[PDB]
């Protein structure tokens, strides 16, 4: 016989590293590409030439 | 070459492995190359070259 791994177990302590541990990435565009307008109010009106003779 | 070896001390994945290195030989041998160049005196001589250092 002899005093094994699993005999030992209790005294066999795991270790921990983060090398692979990150958060989230933001990854979203569109308010840094396009233009942006600052909104005071739920609606605003953009009007525009339809038709001409 | 090298083997992974397991842990235990009754299974046979637990007992490391034997290995071996081999040499070998390789020869130089010497060998001979050679001419005679025979010439007449008198032509030795008589021409306008030294014909012995031609």
């Amino acid at each position: 016989a002899d005093t094994n791994r699993t005999d030992a177990a209790a005294l066999i302590q795991e270790a921990y590293s983060d090398v692979f541990l990150d958060s989230v990435s933001e990854t979203a565009k569109v308010i840094g590409t396009f233009p942006v307008y600052n909104m005071g109010t739920k609606t605003t009106n953009l009007p525009v030439l339809s038709t001409f003779p | 070459h090298a083997k992974w070896v397991g842990e235990s001390a009754t299974a046979p994945e637990g007992v490391k492995p034997t290995a071996k290195a081999t040499w070998a030989n390789k020869t130089l041998v010497a060998e001979e190359l050679a001419v005679i160049l025979p010439i007449h005196e008198n032509v030795l001589a008589d021409a306008t070259e030294d014909l012995l250092a031609e």
